[PDB]
RNA sequence: AAAACUCCAGUUGACACAAAAUAGACUACGAAAGUGGCUUUAACAUAUCUGAACACACAAUAGCUAAGACCCAAACUGGGAUUAGAUACCCCACUAUGCUUAGCCCUAAACCUCAACAGUUCAACAAAACUGCUCGCCAGAACACUACGAGCCACAGCUUAAAACUCAAA
């Protein structure tokens, strides 16, 4: 299962041919890691 | 010294190897791995080379082989980091333990 | 020195009451333990004396909160005497 | 193993930023890494004035390079990041999604210690 | 315990080192 | 929550260094320590200062700043009355919690048991 | 004849389960000032403050409802070998009947 | 004999209490949560008696805070004023 | 309604003091040593406006490290701030001397209005090693 | 208080080869010494146990040899106080030294003064009393962490370690 999961995960790896398009995709994308916890064990994003 | 293109011990029994692409082969090869996995490969290679059953890991011979690959690792660490007194002690103690196990296996 | 200058350890007055503004600030420093850090770093405390002092403070903390727990546990039996004449 | 590169870059425009990410990823691949993802945490004010390469930086662009590198490329990669003058701060760590989370049953309660002292009268 | 034996050895040691310094 | 005392003392069967080295045996006593006294206050400083800045400004004339001379005087009067009130207050009752003597009575009623 | 274990299983105090948050009825049997000494069954009595609302129908023999936080109220302290017993349970008075 | 008690593991056993982050993944990039566990005025990391975390989680909060402060994600001497708005989870009381 | 936390520089803030925002109020720095108390009033752009200390006000050796001396020094620094045209003050204290409150109250009675208190006392994260412990 | 500094002090901006607030009310790792800023690499002996004071490998701090670093602290030394005197306590300044590298030296109240492994539930103080097995050590005080001999990169050293006189105790 790990080999098959890794196999499908390589298709979106960055190569020399995907480099410019992926850098521009990274530049117009944005990911947020910040999230808060409450007094109860609940996540506020 | 196994070559860097050698496969991991946990991964060298899955049927799909020769058909996966070169980046996956590299990614699960030993170049994309560490010295603990290299020592595991070396130890099982020695086990296949010498002992009768390489699936025991509870015998005097298997314990001597494990101590020998650990002694080689302790050595190599010492000629990089010469001033490592804790690992010098570990190497000397492991040498004495291997000598004790050698004496027991000889007798 | 390299941080923004007017956020850390900053409190504000209400209605001009600089007294409670400072008393709040000194409370901030005391509850964060900064006051005792400055008072202990005025002179160098050698590491043996450091370890002795922190072991002593930890033992005192253990004893003090165990006694406080006992006092709160017996303040309910500090009622008036139920049977006066025995 | 899998590594994560936290990259604080100088506050730039789109072409200079794209060129700098290109040089960093190309250096990774030349030292022998297969790069997995690039993430853009975005341009924001720094927590403090980071002084790097004879310039005092107040804002920076946060990027992440998730990749896999051999065990003997991290030192060369940090040397290259030390020499790059477009990088405010580059750092390589092992991947928190390669360290695995353990199941926790909860907080096991602790009782009061007993028989620390003898039962003599004292 | 007290330190009288430690004090006796202390004075013995001190006089010994002063003797070695002098001679 | 009290800090644990599991392996903090040098004991037989403890495979660690002693974390704590208490000079007295860690057993709750039957007593509460006496209430500490307040320290020196040095009151009336500001009013003394303003009266006496007058004195150096106006060549020491009571007729020149009667007003905060009276300020210094009533500061002295209120400080003495505050002394009397706080003495009677601490003799009467501790703020929030109780007197050490009555707490000693409660702990004599419920003694500690270090033995069998 | 029935056994002591029979008495135990067909006793309500064993049918209780844990003592916490169980509503019980009880009788007032001793009163000093405003400290009402209520029994609820079980080994000990609880003591409650007199509720200032409806504060005159709390008399000797009155039936009251209790939340019954605890049954015994003991704890062990730093040097003790046994617990320090209050000889008293813990309950919160809710009202009448 | 049908009425003598029988041996079993404790019924009415409440499940063990769980810390606030217990089961959650803490990162050095999660400077909203690490800012929750940092003091607003002085930047001090709060203790176990204030945070109320299990030992593992408190250790990871401390390590992640120190990492983020040295990598340039967190101020050292203060909490983020952008994050003096989030749900407070620490048992401390400064004002009065 | 009130916040004891300061206004962040780069956002909207309805709080004002004689038209000025929080960021352009002049700053009075009080270094309160164990033997002296020094008060310096500067602008937001670090233009020196007023400077007074206990030794400046006339206390010579050991009377400097008292409350009354810092009170006098704060009064003098406040008077110089008034003649420089200063009304509102942000106070920043550095040290743990006797005359910390006394310097602040000297400013207040001199006639300045404190809007915010800051404590920039130098606390190393185990940097330089201090003097040896005195055997008094 | 004097001495000292005024090439001084306060705000701001640049800026380390030094030391690692809070977490730390946690009790971890290591054989011991020791180890609490961040990252990465290498990595934490033994699938019975005890066991080398005829060996090997380590071992805080101080110290020695050679070459560097320098904020701060600081033996020594100098100055000021104090004192009958003050070779000290108190204040100021500065050096060896603390740091790095390479090599020595091999000592501590190196003590948790409580040996390793396996197992059980009363002299007095201290940290309750024991069992099996093995190793090491001890046998009145002082002479004595001494003398002589031997070994050692140690040469004012360390390890091992007496006796003659003395006492009726320690
Ligand atoms: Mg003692
Ligand atoms: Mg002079
Ligand atoms: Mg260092
Ligand atoms: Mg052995
Ligand atoms: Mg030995
Ligand atoms: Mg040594
Ligand atoms: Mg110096
Ligand atoms: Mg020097
Ligand atoms: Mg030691
Ligand atoms: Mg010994
Ligand atoms: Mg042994
Ligand atoms: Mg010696
Ligand atoms: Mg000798
Ligand atoms: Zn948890």
């Amino acid at each position: 299962r790990e080999v098959l999961q890794l196999q499908e995960e390589v298709k979106n790896f960055i190569t020399r041919e995907n480099l410019e398009a992926r850098v521009e995709a990274a530049l117009d994308s944005r990911k947020n890691y910040n999230w808060a916890i409450t007094r109860e064990g609940l996540v506020v994003r | 010294d196994p070559p860097p293109s050698t496969l991991l011990k946990d991964y060298q029994n899955v049927p799909g190897i020769e058909k996966v692409d070169d980046v996956v082969k590299r990614l699960l090869s030993l170049e994309m791995a560490n010295k603990k996995e290299m020592l595991k490969i070396k130890q099982e290679q020695f086990m296949k080379k010498i002992v009768a059953n390489p699936e025991d890991t509870r015998s005097l011979e298997a314990r001597i082989i494990a101590l020998s690959v650990k002694i080689r690792s302790y050595e190599e660490h010492l000629e990089k980091h010469r001033k490592d007194k804790a690992h010098k002690r570990y190497l000397l103690m492991s040498i004495d333990q291997r000598k004790k196990m050698l004496k027991n296996l000889r007798n | 020195a390299k941080h923004l200058k007017f956020i850390a350890r900053t409190v504000m007055v209400q209605e001009g009451n600089v007294e409670s503004a400072y008393r709040t600030l000194n409370r901030i420093l005391t509850m964060d333990g900064l006051i005792e850090d400055i008072k202990h770093r005025r002179y160098y405390e050698k590491p043996c004396r450091r370890r002795q002092r922190e072991s002593y403070e930890r033992c005192r903390r253990i004893y003090n909160m165990e006694m406080a727990r006992k006092i709160n546990f017996l303040m309910r039996k500090n009622r008036a005497d139920p049977w006066q004449g025995c | 193993p899998r590594y994560e590169l936290a990259l604080i870059l100088k506050a730039m425009q789109r072409p200079e930023t794209a060129a700098t990410l290109k040089r960093t990823i190309e250096a990774l691949m030349d030292r022998g890494a297969i790069v997995r993802d690039l993430e853009n945490l975005g341009e924001r004010a720094l927590p403090y004035r980071i002084s790097a390469h004879s310039q005092q930086h107040n804002r920076g662009g946060y990027f992440l390079v998730d990749f896999y590198a051999p065990t003997a490329a991290v030192e060369s990669m940090v040397e290259h990041l030390s020499r790059d003058i477009d990088v405010i701060r580059g750092n390589i760590v092992k991947h928190p999604l390669t360290q695995e989370l353990k199941e926790c049953e909860g907080i096991v309660p602790v009782p009061l210690a007993e028989k620390l002292y003898s039962t003599k009268k004292r | 315990k007290n330190v009288l034996k430690i004090r006796r050895r202390k004075m013995n040691h001190h006089k010994y080192r002063k003797l070695v310094k002098k001679t | 929550a009290t800090p644990s005392l599991r392996g903090r003392l040098a004991r037989f069967g403890n495979p660690r260094k002693p974390v704590l080295k208490p000079n007295k045996p860690l057993i709750l006593a039957n007593r509460v320590g006496e209430r500490r006294r307040e320290k020196g206050e040095a009151t009336c400083i500001t009013e003394m200062s303003v009266m006496m800045a007058c004195w150096k400004q106006n060549e020491f004339r009571d007729d020149a700043c009667r007003k905060e001379i009276q300020g210094f005087l009533d500061c002295a009067a209120r400080a003495q009355e505050a002394r009397k009130m706080r003495s009677i207050q601490e003799t009467l009752g501790e703020s929030g919690s109780l007197l050490p003597n009555k707490l000693n009575k409660l702990l004599q009623r419920f003694p500690n048991k270090p033995y069998l | 004849v029935e056994s002591f274990a029979s008495m135990l299983r067909h006793s309500p105090l064993t049918q209780m389960g844990p003592a916490k948050d169980k509503l019980v009825i009880g009788r007032i049997f001793h009163i000093v000032e405003n400290d009402l000494y209520i029994d609820f069954g079980g080994k000990f009595h609880c003591v409650c403050r007199r509720p200032e609302v409806d504060g005159e129908k709390y008399q000797k023999g009155t039936r009251v409802r209790l939340r019954l936080l605890d049954l015994e109220l003991t704890s062990r302290f730093l040097g003790a070998t046994t617990d320090t017993t209050v000889l008293e349970a813990n309950a919160v008075l809710l009202g009448i009947q | 004999n049908e009425d003598l008690p029988i041996s079993m593991e404790n019924p009415y056993k409440e499940p063990l209490k769980k810390c606030i982050l217990c089961g959650k993944h803490v990162d050095y990039k999660n400077v909203q949560l690490l800012s929750q566990f940092v003091s607003p005025f002085t930047g001090c990391i709060y203790g176990r008696h204030i945070t109320g975390l299990c030992g593992k989680k408190q250790k990871e909060i401390t390590k992640a805070i120190k990492r983020a402060q040295i990598m340039g994600f967190m101020p050292v001497t203060y909490k983020d004023p952008a994050y003096l708005k989030d749900p407070k989870v620490c048992n401390i009381r400064y004002r009065e | 309604k009130f916040s004891i936390y300061p206004p962040i520089p780069g956002e909207e803030s309805s709080l004002r003091w004689a038209g000025k925002k929080f960021e352009e109020i002049p700053i009075a720095h009080i270094k309160a040593s164990h033997n002296n108390t020094q008060i310096q009033v500067v602008s937001a752009s670090n233009e020196p406006l007023a400077f007074a200390s206990c030794g400046t006000e006339g206390f010579r050796n050991a009377k400097k490290g008292t409350g009354i001396a810092a009170q006098t020094a704060g009064i003098a620094a406040a008077a110089r701030a008034k003649q420089k045209g200063v009304i509102h003050i942000r106070v920043v204290v550095k040290g743990l001397g006797p005359g910390r409150l006394s310097a602040m109250h000297g400013l207040i009675m001199g006639g300045l209005e404190v809007i915010s208190i800051t404590d920039n006392t130098p606390i190393p994260h185990n940097g330089c090693r201090p003097r040896k412990a005195r055997k008094l």
